[PDB]
Parts: structure tokens; C-alpha cells; sequence
């Protein structure tokens, strides 16, 4: 038996009231804002933002579960994953440096 | 009626004490120190241009 | 309920209106009194 | 006794006409309740109620009142005769009784209405000994808080904030504050720095103020609505003024700037203003 | 050669960088379905300027709401805010879908049934009389007292593994079994009576 609840979460801490209330779960969500879009609507353009940091979280998980690894916020694990991406790529030129060092020695051997 | 209304005045005081005491009362204490600097910046060449002339006098 | 949070929100546009206005009412009021307080100096100049 | 937390019972201490008497012995706006009763009758007779106290408790009774609010500027209206309730406090701010102690930082700058001038100049060499080691309950620090501001904030006291350092003893105001209520206080000390700033001394007397660490914190801890706000406004009130903004922006203003697309602070003309900001401090970076 | 040393070098360092990344990420999957919860409920409630809070409407189990809307004021509160968040309640003519709750062991026979459909919000569950109505006549068919003890035991391992079964993944008709195992204990044992 349930029932219509309506209440109202301050901005000052609306994220905070929508994390407390995921930490348990007891009304599903409305759908009166959805005919905007992702297009700003009420916070979409936020929620837009949110999913581009989502997309580089998991586009570093990817590239991190490729690499064998084991398993603000978002602005750190995209730091990271540059970090990760420029050790690769420096990684692969030298691997690329001494593969042309070697077929040079071997041909210089046989020379 | 009771913890509907009681958020309802909640968030009546809160709205005219953070529009009132926060914001307006910034606007107005900018208004008031534009109103103080402004026109002495112009009093103070009006002052020179007076000193220049007395002394071309 | 709904009508009760909207005269907060009333109010307050209010008081911002006034705010706003009270920016333009200072500044033309400084204005002119400096003016008869720098014609002030200025003759005192000239004594 | 010195300042103090509760300013409701200085404000409604032993009285030094009747309604002069109650309004010396009501708190917060019932002073000025009571003393409008009787009006020019009772105006007469709370010019000497401030201007005729010399016991620690009727000195008391005078200055915390007037601090709590015929506490206006009807204190040195034509109601008052010769006597005034307005310009003593100056003077008595240099004291160092609890009228002395109310004065140093509030009660100079609510007395100052009449404008007597000198009570809001007064307001910023003793901004410090104001808020020594308040605890009792009586007038003092809390009352500094936003009655103070619009004394320091003055050209009268703006010069004088950073000539005694009393706005040195200010500087941590801006530091991120634990509590709701100590948010709410340090975003109005935010603000009154920003109002100081919108002047043209103090806007030199802030960068000698020393307050530039506590500054940058607040900017770039700036997460609550009053608390963005005061920040964006004194970010802005600075930025004009060369290093103010230049070193903030080495420091990493622009990286909370960037921000700005969520700030939602109502920092009076939020969008436009922070939107200034932050191509204020981009450009200085 | 030192090419190739420089290669390892970066690739070791790397690697330790990842190690800690993984596990960094392991706590921002968490915080991206958190992050992807309060968007959608951004992108689908709408919220007044004037009230400066995010307000709207939902089903909620009255039950539920007695503890559930509080215990959110109470952490809105909690958030250092001005004022927490509200609870109070609304009405629609509309009838909201709702679902009973379900138990540990009930939750199989549950999901099994309601594969034909639901019903309102305290209307008829035919779940109740058929978690046992199944094994009351689906024992029949299979009645022979030396191969439903066989079933039970099969069952029992899988009831007893529970513990390592809810961690290590299986094959997706293992898992779907895995998934009624008490409903299949009991049935085996009314099989067995049968």
C-alpha cells in the first residue's frame, strides 16, 4: 500500500538529501521534468556534465582493465588517466626506438 | 499542517533572510560606497583644475 | 503551501527591486551633494 | 565586565522618561519598541541615558541598547535637546569599560547614525579588543559581527582598520568555519571585507590587513550559498586592484573560477558578476 | 638494449600507477551510479526557484514514509543546511504501481509468479497461496522416494555454497537455478513426501 510523498530538498543541500536518500531507497522517481531533455532542462546541462565525467571515469577503467590493473573526484581519474596514457605511449616509443636499434645492429652484424 | 507548515515557514524565513540580509544588504552597501568613491574621484581633479587656476591667477 | 512559499519569493523580488533601485537613487544623491560640497571648496579658494 | 556573546542581556540591563528607561532596559528591537512610545518625551530623556552614564552597569545599559537599535538616529535629533546619545560613543569607544568594550567595535557604529561620523571612525583601532576572550553573556563580539561592518567597511574607520591592525585581528574571519551558524558568520565578515573593499581606503587597508591567506582559502573552499557569495563579491571588489586579484589567481583562482557554471551563490548579480570575475582572474593568471 | 630498459621502466611504473588506480576506480564505479542517480532524478523531477530547493511528487510505501522521509529531513538537517528537507504527503487519483515486500526465501516464489503480471497497491497477491501451492501439486508428477532425496541434496549443496555461490559467478542456467534454490528445496521436498 503505497502513497504519493511530496517534499522539497534545499539546493544547500539537495545533493546531499538525494545521496541519503540512495543510501536506502523508498519512493521512485518522478518524471515531470523529463520532457526537456538532456538539454539543460533542470539540471540536465549539470547532469550532462556529471555523465562527461562518468564517460572519462569509464573510458579509464577500460583502459586500466586493458593494462591488467586491479579493482574532484573526477578531475583526479582524469588526471590519472592522462598520467597512464602518457606512460604508455612513452613506453611504446622507446619500445619502437629499440626495435629499430636492433634490426640497425643486426644489419650493421651482417654488413 | 504541522511538519508541512513548519517547512513552510522554514523555508519562508530562510528565503527573506538570504535575499534580505545577504543579498540586498550587499547591493545596498555596494551602492552606498559607489555613492562615497564616485563623485569625490571627480572632486579631486575638479580640485586641481581650481589650484591650477589660482595659481595662473 | 504553494501559495504560502510564493509571498516569500514575492517579498523577496521586492527587496531586490528596492536594492536595485537604491543604486541608482544613491550614486545621482552623492552626486549632487559632493557638487555643492566641491563648489564649496572651490570658494573657499578664493578666500 | 568586558564584551561578551548574549548582547540580548547587555542590551536589557539596569536602565541609568520611562520609555528611555525601558528602551535601556529592553533587548534587540523592543528598546526601540518601548522608547517610540512617548516619543520626543522619551527621546529627551534617552539623550541623557547614554549621554549622562557613568556606573559600569548604566554605561552598559546605554551602549549595548543603542548597539541593539530611540538607539537610532533620533539619538541626536531635535527630540534630544542639547544632549546627544549619537556622537559620545566615539569618545567612549577609547574606554575601557563595557560601554567601552560594546563601542570598540558595535555600539560606536549603531550610534553612528545620527550621521557623528567619528563613532563609525573609532570602530576599527579597537575592532580587537573587542572580541578579546568574549564568554559571559552580554554585548560584544556577536554583535561585531554585521553591526561592525558597516563602521569598518566606512571611509571614516577604513584607513584606520589596517593603521591599528584591527582588521589584521580580523584577517582569520574568512577561514572555513565548522558550523552552519559559524558559516553564516564568516560569510557575513566576508562580506563586510568586500563592503571595505568597495572602499577606497580600505581597499589598500585589506591588502595591509594581512588577510590574503584567509582569503584565498575562502575562495577556494567556496561551497555555501552566502559563503560563494561573499567570496565572489570580494573577489570582485579586488580584482580592480592589481595584485589583490593577481596573486589569488597565481594561487589558483582560476581553477575554482572555472567553476562558476554551478555557483549559484546570489552574489547580488551572480552570473554577470562571477562570470567578470573569472575572466578577471583568467586574464591576471 | 637501453631503449628497451627505458620501455620496461615506464611500463613497471605504469603498472604500479594502475594498481591504485583500479582500486581508486573501484570506489568511483560506486560514485558514478550515485552521480548517474542524482542526474537522472535532476533530469526527471523538476525544482522551484523561488522555494530554491528541488521539489516534486512520488509513490512511497506509507509504511516506508513513516521512517524513510524523516530519516531524510534528519541527514538534510544533518548537511549543515538551514533548514532540512520536508515529508509531508500527497494525493492523486491515479493509482500508483506497488509492490509487496519480499522475503529472503519468499523473493524466488515471488518473482516466479509475478511473471504474469502485478496488481495495486494492497490488492490480490496470488503469490501467497501459490509459494506452497507449486510444491503441492508439482510433486505429484515427480513422485518417487528415491530420486527426490537426490533432488534435496543437489538443492542443499547449492543452499549450503550460498555463501561463496553469492560472490563467484556461474553459467546463466546455473545462475538462474542458483537463483531458486529454496523454492527448489522445497519443492524436492515435497516431492520426497509425495
Amino acid at each position: 500500500p503505497m502513497q504519493l510523498v511530496q517534499i522539497i530538498i534545499p539546493i544547500e543541500s539537495a545533493h546531499l538529501t538525494v545521496s541519503y536518500l540512495g543510501e536506502l531507497g523508498l519512493l521512485q522517481f518522478k518524471d515531470l521534468n523529463s520532457e526537456k531533455s538532456p538539454f539543460q532542462r533542470t539540471y540536465a546541462a549539470q547532469i550532462k556534465k556529471c555523465a562527461e565525467m562518468a564517460r572519462k571515469l569509464r573510458f579509464f577503467k577500460e583502459q586500466m582493465l586493458k593494462a591488467g590493473i586491479l579493482s574532484d573526484l573526477e578531475v583526479k581519474l582524469g588526471d590519472l588517466e592522462a598520467e597512464l596514457v602518457e606512460i604508455n605511449a612513452n613506453g611504446d616509443k622507446l619500445q619502437r626506438a629499440h626495435s629499430e636499434l636492433v634490426e640497425y645492429k643486426l644489419v650493421l652484424q651482417k654488413a | 499542517n504541522d511538519a508541512d507548515v513548519s517547512k513552510q515557514i522554514q523555508q519562508m524565513v530562510r528565503f527573506i533572510r538570504q535575499e534580505a540580509e545577504e543579498k540586498a544588504n550587499e547591493i545596498s552597501v555596494s551602492a552606498e560606497e559607489e555613492f562615497n568613491i564616485e563623485k569625490l574621484q571627480l572632486v579631486e581633479a575638479e580640485k586641481k583644475k581650481i589650484r591650477q587656476e589660482y595659481e595662473r591667477k | 503551501g504553494i501559495q504560502q512559499l510564493l509571498a516569500a519569493e514575492q517579498e523577496a523580488q521586492h527587496i531586490v527591486a528596492a536594492a536595485r533601485n537604491a543604486k541608482m537613487a544613491r550614486l545621482r544623491q552623492a552626486k549632487e551633494e559632493a557638487e555643492r560640497e566641491i563648489a564649496e571648496h572651490r570658494a573657499q579658494v578664493e578666500r | 565586565d568586558h564584551a561578551e556573546l548574549t548582547t540580548e542581556q547587555v542590551l536589557k540591563r539596569d536602565i541609568p522618561l520611562q520609555l528611555l528607561r525601558r528602551y535601556d532596559n529592553r533587548s534587540e528591537s523592543h528598546r526601540a519598541q518601548l522608547l517610540d512610545d512617548d516619543g520626543p518625551s522619551y527621546v529627551r530623556v534617552f539623550v541623557s541615558i547614554l549621554r549622562d552614564i557613568y556606573k559600569e552597569e548604566t554605561v552598559e545599559y546605554v551602549l549595548a541598547l543603542i548597539d541593539e537599535m530611540k538607539r537610532a538616529r533620533l539619538f541626536h535629533d531635535k527630540s534630544l535637546a542639547s544632549e546627544d546619545t549619537y556622537e559620545p560613543f566615539l569618545r567612549l569607544l577609547w574606554k575601557g569599560n563595557w560601554f567601552i568594550q560594546e563601542k570598540s567595535c558595535k555600539i560606536l557604529a549603531s550610534i553612528v547614525s545620527a550621521r557623528i561620523d567619528d563613532v563609525l571612525k573609532l570602530l576599527v583601532e579597537w575592532l580587537c579588543a573587542q572580541l578579546k576572550k568574549p564568554s559571559h553573556p552580554s554585548r560584544g563580539v556577536p554583535v561585531a559581527i554585521n553591526c561592525l561592518a558597516a563602521l569598518l567597511k566606512e571611509p571614516m574607520v577604513r584607513s584606520s582598520f589596517v593603521q591599528a591592525d584591527g582588521v589584521k585581528l580580523l584577517t582569520p574571519l574568512i577561514s572555513p568555519a565548522s558550523t552552519q551558524q559559524s558559516i553564516q558568520l564568516l560569510y557575513e565578515t566576508c562580506l563586510c571585507v568586500w563592503l571595505l573593499s568597495y572602499y577606497e581606503p580600505a581597499v589598500e587597508y585589506l591588502a595591509t590587513t594581512r588577510t590574503l591567506p584567509r582569503l584565498i582559502d575562502v575562495v577556494k573552499s567556496s561551497t555555501k550559498e552566502k559563503v560563494v557569495r561573499v567570496v565572489v563579491l570580494i573577489l570582485r571588489n579586488l580584482l580592480p586592484k592589481g595584485n589583490f586579484a593577481a596573486q589569488m589567481i597565481d594561487l589558483g583562482l582560476p581553477q575554482v573560477v572555472q567553476s562558476l557554471k554551478a555557483q549559484a551563490w546570489s552574489d547580488e548579480d551572480l552570473l554577470e558578476g562571477l562570470n567578470q570575475l573569472e575572466e578577471g582572474l583568467k586574464d591576471n593568471i | 638494449s637501453e631503449l628497451k630498459t627505458t620501455l620496461d621502466a615506464g611500463l613497471l611504473h605504469r603498472g604500479n600507477l594502475l594498481q591504485t588506480i583500479g582500486d581508486q576506480f573501484e570506489q568511483w564505479n560506486l560514485l558514478v551510479k550515485r552521480e548517474k542517480s542524482i542526474y537522472h532524478t535532476l533530469n526527471m523531477l523538476s525544482l522551484d526557484v523561488t522555494k530554491k530547493c528541488l521539489v516534486g511528487e512520488g509513490w512511497s510505501p506509507v509504511f516506508a514514509t513513516k521512517q524513510i522521509q524523516d530519516a531524510l529531513e534528519r541527514a538534510a538537517f544533518d548537511s549543515n543546511s538551514q533548514v532540512g528537507a520536508i515529508f509531508q504527503v500527497l494525493h492523486t487519483k491515479e493509482s500508483p504501481p506497488t509492490y509487496f515486500r519480499t522475503n529472503k526465501f519468499t523473493s524466488a516464489f515471488q518473482e516466479i509468479v509475478d511473471a504474469y503480471g502485478v496488481a495495486k497497491y494492497r490488492e490480490a497477491n496470488p503469490g501467497v497461496f501459490t509459494i506452497v501451492t507449486f510444491p503441492f501439486l508439482f510433486a505429484v508428477m515427480f513422485g518417487d522416494w528415491g530420486h527426490g532425496i537426490c533432488l534435496l541434496l543437489g538443492t542443499l549443496v547449492l543452499i549450503v555454497r550460498e555463501k561463496k555461490l553469492a560472490s563467484q559467478k556461474l553459467d546463466d542456467i546455473t545462475d538462474m537455478t542458483f537463483g531458486g534454490r529454496y523454492v527448489i528445496l522445497m519443492m524436492a521436498l515435497f516431492s520426497i513426501y509425495t
